[PDB]
């Protein structure tokens, strides 16, 4: 429902950045960097949900989803 | 005041008189027999209340 | 000494301020164009002790912790700028405002003050001055042998001369309106000066832009309503009495501490 | 609520002044009687001024 | 400072408002085309100390819980729009309305007010004006060489010139009617202006779809009844005195609470 | 810290509540369609100590053993739903109820409230509303050119237009009756809403199985009896005196124990 | 009352407060067992004689039942262990905590 | 909020007074000058129109006064004073017992 | 007794107004005299309303 | 009933992520990762109920249900 209070603690909004390599072909995999965006304490053992990586032209060039590795 | 967030938890342990010995600087430490059974470091007891 | 003593002292001071405002309102019943005053109070500081919202347990919070408050202080004094009841004094020199305008007069220092009092006189030079002798910007000079002075609803002042069938115009009584009338600084003598919180002086004729209409022969009495003042006197007396009782209780507590 | 009644008292006094002046001129050639007209002084409605 | 004091401080103010309405009605007992006022009151807050109907047990409800109430507030003073008694002044310039319509008059600022007062005069230029000098719609002009003015039951104004056996029509007087007459905003000088609660001004001719009839030589007096106002003064005085007695009883309770 | 002081404090609070109810009743004397309220108190718990009826000795029992009572607490405030005396205001839109029914209005929120006050006006759109602007069910629409509005004993609202000898019916005013009339929740503004202790709203015609008869030109004044209020004020003042004396006596006793 | 460690204590202090996520808790914030959750749109909160917690919602001529504030009765109440923060825990001489609907 | 200007027979709407509703009112932090700030115990401030979503109505020309009951405070002062006089006597008794003990 | 008496006062005033209207129309061709009819306003049967 | 208060303690709302392997045939099994979504303390010995795993095209490609293994 539109009018409701959700107060989550296990979810963080993040920005994912990656490099599109030369001569990249569909189906190949690349590394991504996940950075928190607002008042999140940690991203220790989180899992990145399906994220479309846009280019400068605002077109989806990659789809990101995986487990984050934080140093510790 | 909305910013108030937890940072860390104090370590609270449970020890009787027969297990601890006052070291020369006034700080209590586990005795030999008690240390051999309870380990080197005392695990925090979740039931302790401050 | 003890916190409760300071808090009750602040309460006593606030009630004394309320009584001062009450007495000022009561002393000005007969003042023309007077506006009653009201005091606004606020809570003082709040000692924090326990933080409300702090983490008491790993999954529980501290609801509404220990906040200890200090006394009370008056925020500000606000006037009730409303239309007072009109009184007919049957005088050609007295003008009353029906809306929300002010007369502009010139102080001897050259700066301009604003008054809602309409009791005007004519000096030896013929200039329309107030009861204190300040010259009611602008001008309204009066000819030598006037028979009657007619001030219209729109501020046109005319003089009827002898042997002339048409009245002559000798001025134009204008009204000044402000964005915030409560922000004008009272200086006494029924005079208000401009401040930065009273906006800017908007000069206008009576009838346009909101400015009020002028009635000749009437004066605007004060808006002080007595019954409210009497009930508020009862309130002030009883609250002062309670706070004095609290001071006395603190005194007895401290004395018992001293004896031991 | 005192000024409101004082104004009505003054209006009645003016009416009686006009009536007395008319009566005193019962036999006066070229006299035309007078009549006083009244209008209320409402400020912003919901309250009267007299 | 205590609940009963505030409640009896609202009772005092409401009764003072009732006395103000009565005194204003009695002061204007002679003004033509006057409509008397009636103040209406309503209950203030009701503290739900025990909400009515709360489920005490799992099968028994609590009937009519502890609903401690606050004082009283007045909604408004409404104008009792009734037909005042007509009188015979016999002045060709006095006209009275028989129905529920209003005359339209043009204010100096360009807007239009509405008045039921029929005492009309002629200015120096020959226009019909209200006794306050406001020019009445539709700007009926009257020549200088006028011998008699005839305003018929349909609002037609005719002027008979010298030595001419036929009258000359100089205009047509129209009446404005509203959906709600009470919602009009009174601006004094027997003038009412339009408010959004009064709908829109419907102009109509006197005898058609609901405008009243005009009688020449007649003035519409006020509808104020003196005896009812006297009785209402008696009841309001008693109510005010009893509420003041409640104030005094609360004061005594607080005093002998503090004195212990 | 001592039991007698808590008991006397509860007594003082109950007497203050009674005085608050009295002041609220006296503040609403001029309110039309107002019902006076009366508070009812109960005692609070009872310390057991020695269970009465226990075996005082092998063959005998304790008659009426040692029970120590706590203070007092108010149960509820019940209204007195009785026909307030009627008054003639000679207005075609004022309606009074002779029996036991209520008018239904719609709040802006869409819910339905119930009011007994019949001081009605007409809005700019022509619908019958109350003094607070709430639209009275069932939504009687008064047309533009109405000459007279007739509301009969059975709730029919008719409008007589110009030149038509027959009146045009424009609505039907019904009354809502409840099984428990005192169980309604008063929200102020002369408005009561349905609760689960007030049964369900039964619509009925004004003259049928127990709805009251509607009188046009009449208003139902409040049923507050003022002499009873003065006597009850005397009673409340004396009771508050005695409770304060009990508090002071307990204060004097604890002093001697402190001195010990 | 539910202690942070997970065991249950018992208190008679009836001064409660609703926490951010509704839920009735004691003055220290510990959640009062078993829970009663008061919504935001409530206009009046009533705890009945029997312990039925009903709230009034706008436009609803009827109250919404929220919860039952059942109590716990022991056999030898004097044997309880007072742990400090206005809480009693069950001891060897005050066993068998019997939950019940108040009045029964 | 409607404002009536001269000449216009219809008021002009200027603004809307929005009421902020909390779900746990007492959890607010009193910051001094008649102001409360939200905390973790009074989260989610809900803007609403007055009269809807459980919010209150607005009465113009009236101000809500303090809800301090006066007799309760005076009786509480009596209780507090005598209580501070019984605790002081306990202090004095302990002091005398200590003086007698350490004197021998 | 201040609402039961006010009703009788108003009824007497109405009767006197009717009588005055009859007197004023003594010489008015085609005029018909008027009379007022009054009825009690009982409620329960033990409570009179005027 | 629509109007009622449910205050659960043994139920957590989770997001399940998996990889659709190359040349996957219906009936084969894959591993999934289960991540809590709101204010849940732990998922120690929980059981994942029937969960349809959607693709980017919002079509069900797998059905997930099993016992979660949390390190401890």
């Amino acid at each position: 429902p539109t009018g409701t209070n959700m107060q989550l603690k296990n979810v963080a909004a993040v920005m994912v950045t990656a490099s599109y390599p030369p001569f990249a072909r569909q189906g190949q995999t690349i590394d991504v960097v996940v950075s928190s965006m607002g008042n999140a304490k940690s991203l220790r053992g989180g899992t990145l949900l399906m994220t479309p990586l846009k280019g400068v032209d605002s077109q989806v060039y990659a789809l990101a989803q995986g487990n984050i590795l934080v140093g510790g | 005041p909305n910013t108030v967030a937890p940072v860390g938890r104090l370590k609270l342990v449970k020890a009787e008189g027969n297990e601890v010995q006052r070291s020369d600087d006034g700080l209590f430490r586990l005795t030999a027999e008690a240390q051999a059974e309870r380990g080197a470091v005392l695990a925090a007891d979740p039931s302790i209340r401050i | 000494m003890i916190s409760s003593l300071w808090i009750a002292k602040t309460g006593l001071d606030a009630q004394q301020t309320n009584m001062d405002v009450i007495a000022n309102n009561l002393a000005n019943v007969s003042t023309n164009g007077f506006k009653r005053q009201r005091a606004v109070f606020e809570d003082l500081l709040y000692q924090t002790i326990r933080q409300p919202g702090a983490q008491s347990s790993e999954q529980t919070t501290l609801p509404s912790g220990l906040q200890i408050g200090t006394g009370v202080r008056p925020v500000a004094t606000e006037r009730l700028h409303s239309q007072g009841n009109l009184s007919q004094t049957n005088n050609s020199k007295d003008v009353a405002i029906k809306g929300q305008g002010f007369f502009q007069v010139m102080l001897p220092d050259g700066t301009s003050a604003y008054t809602r009092d309409g009791s005007f006189q004519v000096d030896q030079n013929g200039q329309l001055v107030t009861a204190g002798g300040f010259q009611v910007q602008p001008a309204i000079t009066i000819p030598a042998n006037a028979l009657s002075i007619t001030i219209g609803r729109d501020g046109v002042v005319s003089v009827t001369q002898q042997g002339q069938a048409a009245p002559v115009q000798v001025g134009q009584l204008n009204l000044t309106t402000f964005m915030n009338d409560t922000g004008l600084e009272s200086i006494g003598e029924n005079l208000y000066i401009e401040t930065q919180s009273s906006g800017a002086p908007n000069e206008s004729t009576p009838g346009l832009n909101g400015a009020g209409l002028l009635y000749q022969g009437y004066v605007e009495t004060s808006n002080v309503n007595v019954a409210e003042e009497l009930v508020n006197m009862i309130q002030v007396q009883r609250a002062y009495e309670i706070n004095s009782k609290a001071v006395s209780t603190t005194d007895q507590m401290l004395q018992k501490l001293t004896q031991l | 609520s005192f000024s409101q009644a004082v104004s009505g008292l003054n209006a009645a006094a003016t009416n009686l002044d006009v009536i007395g002046n008319n009566i005193a001129n019962s036999a006066t050639y070229g006299f035309k009687s007078g009549t006083a007209s009244f209008a209320d002084m409402f400020a912003g409605s919901k309250v009267g001024l007299g």
